[PDB]
Formats: C-alpha cells, structure tokens, sequence
C-alpha cells in the first residue's frame, strides 16, 4: 500500500530520521509522494533543516523544482527558514531561483522578510531578480526597508 | 532567535491570555517529544479550555480530538498552532471561518502567506506556555 508507505516517507523526511527514510525508500516508497495540498518530502525536508536528508532525496531523484497548490518550492521554505547549506545545494541541483507563490513572492522576497544576510548573498551570487514585484508591486528591496536593515536594502540594490 | 514576528506589546499579550479562556490547539499528540504535549499539559492546569485538533487522533491527554477545527462544538477563540511552516498558515482561514479573535503560530511555524490572509490578530513566533509564565505566574 503506496499511501500508506507516501505518508510514512513524509514523516520521517519531516522528522530528520535518516535510518527510517532509508527503509521506506528502499523499501518501495515514491520519492515524489505528496499529500492533500500537494507537499513533498523534499519541502518538509527543507522546511526544517535536515541537509542529510535532503542529500538523499535529490539523488534518487526527488523533483527539485515541485511546487504546492499555493505554488510553493523547497527553495521558498529553506530561504524564509534560514537553512542556508539547504539553500547552497537546491541551486547546485538546479532549483529555480526566481520561483513566484500565491503571494507573488520569489525566494529574495523571503530572505529579505526574515532578514537572512547570508542567503540574500547567495541568491543574488545565482542571478535572482532583484526587481521581482508581488502581488502588491514591492520588491525584496522595499521591503527590508519597511523593516529598517539599511544594509540589507543596500545589499539588495 | 526567540524574537517576536508579531508586533504586539505584552498589555496586548496580557488582554489575549486574560480575556479568553477558549483553546483550540492545533497539532496536539500523545508523544512526550513533542513540544505540544508539555504545552497543553501546561494550559489544561492553568485554567484554559483546551481542545485538541488532529486527524490521527481521536483522543489526547484525556480530552476528545478532533480532525479539524470546524469540528468543534462549542465557540473558539485563540487557535494555538504546532504544525509545519509549509502547513501552519491554512489555518488562518479556517479559523476566521470559526469566528475566533486570534491566531497564534509557535516557533518555527509561521509563513507570511499568513498575512495576505488576515479579526484578525497574529501572534507569531511565541510560547502561550512562556508568555503565560512570564506575565501571570505567580
Ligand atoms: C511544528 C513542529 C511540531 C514540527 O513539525 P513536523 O516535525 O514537521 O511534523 P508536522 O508539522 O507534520 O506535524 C506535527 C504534528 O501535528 C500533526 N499534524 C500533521 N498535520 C496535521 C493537520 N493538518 N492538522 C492537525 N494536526 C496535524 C501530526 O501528525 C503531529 O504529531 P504526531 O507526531 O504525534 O502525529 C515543531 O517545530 C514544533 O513543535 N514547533 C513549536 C515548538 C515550540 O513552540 N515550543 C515552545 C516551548 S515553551
């Protein structure tokens, strides 16, 4: 029973326990399962930091560039959550940079939203916009400026 | 890293705690590894009504569980959330559905989606168990 196997992978990716997705994978599991809302076990993985994990995903294949029903991707998650070594390999194994949600919101917004100095350089370093605009017209620009990081502002140029 | 993403102050945190007494707690489970268990643990003793919401589920530390929030009863009015950041901010919208006056993500659960989705009053990035501690306990 795939389902069942699918929600145990999820879980597990979720939970950073390594041993475990190692028994589901290779034990049938699809690497590209999702659940209701259409969320891997990528995003869960790069939602809450679990590098290791995440290593292992990608190199059984794992889309890196899926998207939820609210368009969100694992690189959203790893830049608004501050997982930067996640955020160094998702673009090393081709994540799409300049990836918009519901919101309008690319990666650099989220970095900017959260005030990740680290993961602003890195995004900038693999060509994001630096002039995207969300549903409301602002950029990551305005935004950190709303927020009162000069320098972030300065950075993000 | 405990540092608020909401902007309220703590007259505003005090009214919160003070004024309603009805919990719904989302993400809510028997394991002691999770740090919804304590919390509830620590809301049930103090005074609250708590009801917990999770599908797998049908009952938690003794109270009915329920698999959703539109699934309960009686009137809600702060939804207290432990759930994925990926997952916590659909709740915004249920519960505005429920007629309750607050939303309150603990750490590591809050998404800006959230936001563009909201009463309402956020609390982000906070322990109801904490913040409790700190402003009322004896
Ligand atoms: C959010 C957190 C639990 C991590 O979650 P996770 O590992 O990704 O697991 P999930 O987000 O998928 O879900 C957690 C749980 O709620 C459940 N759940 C999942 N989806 C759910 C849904 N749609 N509705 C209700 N509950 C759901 C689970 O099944 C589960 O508990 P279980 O292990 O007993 O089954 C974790 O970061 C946390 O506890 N944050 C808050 C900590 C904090 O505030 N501590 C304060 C101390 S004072």
């Amino acid at each position: 029973f795939g389902q069942d196997l699918g929600k145990k992978l999820l879980e597990a990716a979720a939970a950073g326990q390594d041993d475990e997705v190692r028994i589901l994978m290779a034990n049938g599991a699809d690497v590209n399962a999702t659940d209701d809302n259409g969320l891997t076990p990528l995003h869960l993985a790069a939602a809450n930091g679990q590098l290791e994990i995440v290593e292992v995903l990608l190199k059984n294949g794992a889309d890196v560039n899926a998207s939820d029903s609210a368009g969100i991707t694992p690189l959203h998650l790893a830049a608004y959550d501050g997982h930067l070594e996640i955020v160094e390999v998702l673009l090393k194994h081709g994540a799409d940079v300049n990836a918009y949600d519901r919101a309008g919101w690319t990666p650099l917004h989220l970095a900017a939203l959260s005030g990740q100095l680290e993961i602003v350089e890195v995004l900038l370093k693999h060509g994001a916009d630096v002039n995207a605009q969300d549903a409301l017209g602002l950029t990551a620009f305005d935004i950190s400026i709303n927020q009162g990081q000069e320098d972030l502002a300065e950075i993000l140029q | 890293a405990t540092r608020p993403i909401d902007g309220l102050t703590d007259e505003g945190i005090r009214e919160t705690l003070t004024r309603y007494k009805k919990i719904a707690l989302v993400g809510a489970s028997p394991k002691p590894e999770r740090d919804a268990n304590i919390v509830m643990k620590y809301l049930l003793e103090h005074g609250y009504d708590v009801y917990p919401v999770n599908p797998n589920y049908e009952e938690v530390l003794g109270r009915k569980c329920y698999p959703s929030v539109l699934d309960i009863p009686d009137k809600i009015e702060v939804v207290d959330l432990f759930v994925n950041p990926a997952k916590a901010w659909r709740f915004v919208a249920y519960a505005i559905k429920k007629g309750a006056k607050v939303v309150w993500f603990q750490y590591n659960t809050y998404y800006p989606l959230a936001a563009r989705q909201a009463g309402l009053i956020i609390v982000a990035n906070r322990c109801m168990m904490r913040e409790h501690k700190r402003l009322l306990g004896e």
